[PDB]
């Protein structure tokens, strides 16, 4: 997913 | 807690209700995912009643190919349902 | 009762409680997001500088608004944090 990728990106930022 | 906090807590708890049944207590295998969809998301399961269709849904959710749906994959699933329903809110 | 379907309905409706105040009625600007976080997710919270780095992070397409998809990505991440605690 684009969504799975986006979740991984954000989780590593928060 | 406030409604949205409780919604987050239900997301987490509902996943473990099913993931802890068999094998890896932290991932959903095919039987666990099926039981979660049928009991917990009956409004949204329609086409997926067919076994091949359910296995297709499952293979789309399982984005890291390890045969199970982990919590991140399950959140993406729920977010896709929310985005589906939101189309209807926006009109 | 289907608590997960109720959860899903709250996830959608809560966004629209705030996104409609200003600008695009389907996106949260920084003011609308601060309201939403303060009022609906208080356990996850803070200075204005803190609201800004959080805004930056949520707004992954850099348009200065948080749209529904970005908001769901955020809620997934918060659920994931709670899950990591739950798992031990
Ligand atoms: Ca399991
Ligand atoms: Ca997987
Ligand atoms: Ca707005
Ligand atoms: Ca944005």
């Amino acid at each position: 997913d684009a969504m799975n990728r986006e979740v991984s990106s954000l989780k590593n930022k928060l | 807690a406030c409604p949205l906090e409780k919604a987050l807590d239900v997301m987490v708890s509902t996943f473990h209700k099913y993931s802890g049944k068999e094998g890896d207590k932290f991932k959903l295998n095919k039987s666990e995912l099926k039981e979660l969809l049928t009991r917990e998301l009956p409004s949204f399961l329609g086409k997926r009643t067919d076994e091949a269709a359910f296995q297709k849904l499952m293979s789309n959710l399982d984005s890291n190919r390890d045969n199970e749906v982990d919590f991140q994959e399950y959140c993406v699933f729920l977010s896709c349902i929310a985005m589906m329903c939101n189309e209807f809110f926006e009109g």
